[PDB]
Order: C-alpha cells, then structure tokens, then sequence
C-alpha cells in the first residue's frame, strides 16, 4: 500500500516494500538498504568489524557518471576508518554484492548466480583511489589488494529467479559477522520470513 | 531565511523549489511527485547521496543556496 510500518535510520519501510519480501517476490531497494542499515548498526558491537554500507544507488551512479558524481556522498563519513565497506549492486533485474575489506585487504564480488564482474572490483579499487585523494589528500596504497570474484562453487547459489536480493543480504549478514557463509537455497523461504520480522522489529535476530 | 533548491531527475529535467531552512521537505517531495503524477513510494529523494525523509529540513541536512536534490526510481531484482 503506502502505510508506513517500521522505520529507523531515517528511513521508512512501507507495506508495499515489506510485501516484496513475500513468497518469490523480487525485493526492492527499500528492503536491501534497510537491511543493510541494520548490519551497519550491529557493526557497532565489540567483536564485530566496523561496517559502512553505501545505498543501492551509489555503484550504478559511480559506474555511469564517474567518481566526480558520487564524491560528495561520503561527505560525513571516513570510508577508510571502517573495516568493511558494503556495496549492494543493482543489475536491473538482479542483485549483487561487492565487499571492501580493508583488513583482508581485498575487494570481492558476490553473485548468487555465478556471474563474475571483476570489473566491478576494478571500479571500486579506482574509487578507493579517488577517495584517498579527495578526502585524506594522500595516495591510496594498493599494495596487497586483491580484486576477485567468488565462483559459483564457493558460495551458495540460488535455484530460482527471485532470491538474488535475499542472498545478497544474507551474504553480507554472514560476512559482517566474520562467520563462514553457511546457508543454502533451502533456507531462503525462512530467511524471508525472519526478515519481515527483523525489519518490522528493527532488530537482527 | 529561504533557500533555492533544484530537484533533478535521470532525464535531467529540473524542477525548482523555494523552501525555508526550518521546514519539513515532506511537501517538496509531495509536490514533486504530483508534478510527475506518481505515488510517493515510487521515487527516492537523495541530497548528496543521502536519503531525504519526510521530517528532514535543509538546515539539518546543511543544504545551501542553489543546491541539488537527485531523484531516483525504485530498483527491484530477482
């Protein structure tokens, strides 16, 4: 509908959105970004990597308009003062995730459909290069940085044409907890339920 | 006082608004959607990458004279 149901992080999730989490429905940017926000909230706890998530508009914008077009999006946050940078990626009718881990010192792309996109990682490393200059006025040290993409046999793949967003989210969930990705397609239906919960509650079970 | 805002779209069409610093942008957003004839939950209003909420004010966001508000559309994927 239009009726707001839950709300935080200066965001508002409505019934229309929550419904996208339903059975086999394609999730929308509202769910992804809200969920991503909860992960960044939880990242405050000790024992967890500090995390910063960009909204699902950043990468596309950064890819089609260049750095000069998103440089001000990070005006109130020092990207390099966190451990993990979450980059949800929208590919028109499919969802993906790119993750910058300054600790492991590498940029890895995650696709539940087996795609590769190492280009996405190059775009991001370039980004890190422009930020380090625009914001910290020094030149980024790429030494040791690994740009790669997880292979279909390395991470749980989806078996339908809808859970892409779900995998993206859960991948980040596990990644943000420094825990091995240990779920499968079989869990998706549950995960969807647990999220309409977690979101209306604003708390990650 | 007042601030001059420019709400731009992907098509680069720009709508101008004259708003007052200490005022909820929920209207500017509501006006825009009307001039476009689309439901509120159809667009997202970002100021320098930041999502503009109903109870957001140019003063809080620190918007300046002649600033831009970019409008994005809903993204979905399977």
């Amino acid at each position: 509908q239009d009726e707001v149901l839950s709300e935080a992080f200066r965001l508002t999730i409505t019934r229309k959105d929550i419904q996208t989490l339903n059975h086999l429905n394609w999730l929308n940017d509202e769910i992804i970004n809200f969920y991503m926000n909860m992960l960044m909230e939880r990242s405050k706890e000790k024992g967890l990597p500090s995390v910063h998530a960009f909204n699902t508009f950043f990468f596309t914008k950064l890819k089609t308009a260049g750095y000069q077009a998103v440089k001000r999006w990070t005006k109130k946050v020092d990207v390099f003062s966190v451990d993990i940078l979450l980059v949800p990626i929208h590919l028109g009718v499919h969802w993906c995730l790119a993750v910058v881990d300054f600790r492991k010192k590498n940029i890895t792309y995650y696709d539940s459909m087996g795609g590769i996109n190492n280009e996405a990682c190059r775009i991001l490393l370039q980004y890190l290069k422009q930020e380090s200059i625009d914001k910290k006025r020094k030149e980024f040290d790429t030494n040791g940085w690994q740009l790669f993409s997880k292979k279909s046999q390395e991470i749980p793949q989806q078996m339908n044409g809808s859970d892409s967003g779900m995998f993206a989210c859960k991948y980040a969930d596990c990644i943000t907890k420094d825990r091995p990705i240990n779920f499968t397609q079989q869990h998706m239906p549950y995960f969807r339920k647990r999220m309409v919960w977690e979101i209306l509650h604003r708390k990650l079970l | 006082e007042y601030i001059k805002l420019k709400v731009i779209g992907q098509d680069s069409s720009e709508i101008h608004f004259k708003v007052k610093m200490t005022t909820h942008l929920k209207k500017l957003k509501e006006s825009y959607c009307q001039r476009q004839g689309v439901p509120m939950n159809s667009l997202r209003f970002l100021f320098e990458g930041q999502r503009i909420a109903d109870n957001h004010t140019p003063k809080e966001l620190g918007m300046e004279e002649e600033d831009v508000i970019e409008v994005y559309q809903e993204q979905t994927g399977g």
